[PDB]
DNA sequence: CTAGTTGATCTCATAAGGAGAAGGAGCAGAGCGCTTGAGC
């Protein structure tokens, strides 16, 4: 389940720098990892690389 | 020494009565191989035996070569006698009806059962519900004999208990005449001679012939 | 015996019915070492044997402890009970020895001057044989379990080498390759072989309970995985009921033979990969590395000589009975080689020794001291 | 402290096994893939490390 | 998941022990609207059975 | 209904805590079906 915008708001700088809520880096992180286990998963990878 | 003789033998054997007619008959393979000697054509007979659409060979769970046998007949007419009056027994008769006569394999794939057979994926809780499928691993899943867990829990308890007394008798040999002759044990409910004939295929003992009847030993 | 001899002066009876005859009474007679001895050069176990394609005359060995010591196994002297001498042996002294325990050895196909030995060093080996150094090594991101050569392809010289890893891997020794790979598997394949039959048909036993058939030239997976109930036809169809550790052809090519830590042993049709029901008993198996056996050749019904705990069963091959016990050994034996043209066994096993098993029933006339009861009286 | 070991001759890790035997006052430890074992007298202080100590000191004694 | 497993099979996902019996119909009758305690107890009798 | 055009839109490209609760270990004994088993 992704949280919506309210609850990982991204805030406004003195100048125009949007930092990104922690929650939104996990977020990413997350969807990252999980296209590449789905890349991986989907070519030929090894048992341990897998685990 | 043929196969249709001695699944049927087996068959008698069992103690109907025992489980208040709900799980059909279990007979074993380890237990075929003890009638006939030659166990190398005993399943080449039973192969044909079993496309031939008269038997059904059920994988069990109490050994990796843990294979019973249901009779086809009798395993048809005790599904619905325990599906009817369920939730479950709706789409039961429809794999009785189109699976069974039309397969014969111990384990249907994923693919197999959703394609072939045209089942969907809500309904096969159901099957799952009493004894009808079984989980072999996600792709695919053994076929199963509704009320199969009484029996192994008494099939283990009676061939360790079997195993122990044979052990404890003094030097470690016990005559099957001495089997027979002596009252079974209350641990073991299955039957005596039910069990002698399950170490015998499954080679825990040898059948050694001497004066004194036959005997049976431990492996060394 | 006789009658078989007079059959075939007269003509009667076709001359390879007595040579087959004479050849499967020898089998049955085996027994231990009455006249011949083995020299022990292993200090530690010894995991595998090779009798060379031709003249059958020198035999490889590997040990636990990483020496590999080549052997003689003829009669050079005039008296019997001759011991077989190791003509060579690649020591801790030598600069390329095997650091860690060697697993699999074999003579090269077609010519005995080069052999190739591969261990759990992560390295197969070729040898040669007349100087006894290397010409090509071969490293390996995990452990070695086996490799194997085709005994009979003449168009190519590709070993096939199965390691820890979950993919088989194809070295040329032509050229160095190294890169061809098999996928299709999923855990350790503990046994690779080739088929006598085929040049480019290749069988692979991994843990994940599958064995299948491939072919080198085809780049489109496998063609046979190979199943136990013969059911309508991965991540499925085991081909066992536990870790698959073994692999032996029959001497035609036309059917498969395999062995499995589920105590179960199998014979599987070649061309399709049905299972010939053959039911064997009970084959005990209980090793985590690969399990080497062998087959009988040149007899009248062809034996199968595999590893039972501390001795070597005898079966035969379709009918299944189970035809002796060679109780010598001591350790569990792990390798078993066959000397097609005098029907003998060698066993290597895990109490430093070899043993060879020969053919009984020929003794010496008299005019024994030794063979007497002692009872009192 | 650690039991699982590696094999100095089948390079598997955690692939060895050290058995326990004050009464004896000796020690044994084996392999599992290739089983491979070892005795050493041991003490009521004894450690598993030291059978392995014993072990391979006699492992390179033996390769002398 | 830990103890949903445990008391479960892990080959036929069926309860261990048979809840027909007069223990389970007590526990049951017991805990009523009362699912922490329930599991507690399931959990506590049906950690015995291997 | 058809072409041609205009944006979107995408893709691919080179570089000096605690109290308590929960699990598991190990031993310790009670009970009981069993298997003898031998004294009157
Ligand atoms: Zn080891």
């Amino acid at each position: 389940p992704v949280p919506p915008l309210s609850v990982r708001p991204a805030v406004v700088m003195q100048g125009s720098a949007r930092n990104q809520d922690d929650l939104t880096h996990k977020l990413a992180d997350i969807v990252k990892i999980n296209n590449q286990l789905r890349r991986n998963e989907q070519n030929g990878a090894a048992a341990h690389v897998i685990a | 020494g043929s196969a249709r003789a001695a699944v049927s033998e087996l068959m008698q054997l069992f103690p109907r009565g025992l489980f208040e007619d709900a799980l059909p008959p279990i007979v074993l393979r380890s237990q075929v191989y003890s009638l006939v000697p030659d166990r190398t054509v005993a399943d080449r007979q039973l192969k044909e035996l079993q496309e031939q659409g008269e038997i059904r060979i059920v994988q069990l769970g109490f050994d990796l070569d843990a294979h019973g046998i249901i009779f086809t007949e009798d395993y048809r007419t005790r599904v619905l006698k325990a599906c009817d009056g369920r939730p479950y027994a709706g789409a039961v008769q429809k794999f009785l009806a189109s699976v069974l006569p039309a397969c014969g394999d111990l384990s249907f794939q994923q693919d197999q059962m959703t394609q072939t057979f045209g089942f969907r994926d809500s309904e096969i809780t159901h099957l799952v519900n009493a004894g009808v499928l079984t989980v072999r691993d996600a792709g695919s899943w053994w076929l199963a004999v509704p009320g199969a867990g009484r029996f192994i829990k008494y099939f283990v308890k009676g061939r360790q208990a079997v195993l122990s007394m044979v052990r404890k008798a003094k030097y470690r040999e016990l005559l099957l005449s001495e089997l027979l002759g002596r009252r079974a044990p209350v641990v073991v409910r299955l039957g005596l001679t039910y069990h002698v004939h399950d170490l015998i295929g499954a080679q825990l003992v040898d059948c050694i012939s001497t004066t004194s009847g036959t005997l049976l030993r431990l492996p060394e | 015996m006789l009658g078989f001899l007079s059959a075939r002066q007269t003509g009667l009876e076709d001359p390879l019915r007595l040579r087959r005859a004479e050849s499967t009474r020898r089998v049955l007679g085996l027994e231990l070492n009455k006249d011949r001895d083995v020299e022990r050069i292993h200090g530690g176990g010894i995991n595998t044997l090779d009798i060379e394609p031709v003249e059958g005359r020198y035999m490889l060995s590997g040990g636990s402890d990483g020496v590999i010591v080549l052997y003689d196994l003829e009669n050079s002297s005039r008296q019997s009970y001759y011991t077989c001498k190791a003509v060579c042996s690649i020591g801790r002294d030598h600069p390329d020895v095997h650091r860690y325990s060697v697993e699999t050895v074999q003579w090269y196909p077609h010519d005995t001057g080069m052999f190739t030995s591969s261990s759990f060093d992560k390295t197969l080996k070729v040898w040669d044989t007349n100087t006894l150094q290397t010409a090509d090594v071969f490293n390996f991101e995990e452990t070695v379990y086996s490799h194997h050569m085709s005994p009979v392809s003449t168009k190519h010289c590709l070993v096939a080498v199965g390691t820890r890893g979950p993919k088989v891997q194809l070295c040329d020794l032509k050229s160095g390759s190294c890169s061809h790979i098999l996928q299709g598997h999923r855990q350790e394949i503990l046994a690779v072989s080739w088929s006598p039959r085929y040049d480019y048909i290749l069988a692979t036993a991994s843990a994940d309970s599958r064995v299948k058939l491939w072919d080198v030239r085809r780049a489109s997976g496998c063609l046979i995985t190979l199943d136990q109930h013969n059911g309508k036809k991965e991540s499925a169809n085991t081909a066992h009921n536990g870790k698959v550790n073994g692999l032996c052809f029959t001497s035609d090519g036309l059917h498969l033979l395999t062995v499995g830590t589920d105590n179960r042993m199998r014979l599987w049709n070649s061309s399709n990969g049905e299972n010939t029901l053959v039911n064997y008993g009970k084959v005990c198996n209980n090793s985590k590395k690969g399990l080497k056996f062998t087959v009988s050749c040149g007899c009248s019904s062809e034996f199968v000589f595999v590893p039972y705990g501390s001795t070597i069963a005898v079966y035969t091959v379709y009918s299944g009975e189970q035809i002796t016990m060679l109780k010598g050994h001591y350790k569990t034996v792990d390798c078993c080689v066959f000397q097609s043209n005098f029907q003998e066994l060698y066993s290597g096993s895990r109490d430093c020794n070899i043993l060879a098993w020969v053919p009984s029933l020929y003794e010496p006339v008299p005019d024994n001291p030794a063979f007497e009861d002692a009872w009192s009286s | 402290l650690e039991t699982q070991f590696t094999c100095p001759f089948c390079n598997h890790e955690k692939s060895c096994d050290v058995k326990m035997d004050r009464a004896r006052n000796t020690g044994v430890i084996s392999c599992t893939v290739c089983l491979e074992e070892f005795q050493t007298p041991i003490t009521y202080l004894s450690e598993p490390v030291d059978v392995y100590s014993d072990w391979i000191d006699a492992c390179e004694a033996a390769n002398q | 998941t830990m103890k949903v497993l445990r008391c479960v099979c892990f080959f036929c996902s069926k309860l261990l022990v048979d809840s027909n019996n007069p223990k389970i119909k007590d526990i049951l009758a017991k805990s009523k609207g009362q699912p922490k305690k329930r599991l507690t107890h399931v959990y506590d009798l049906c950690k015995g059975k291997n």
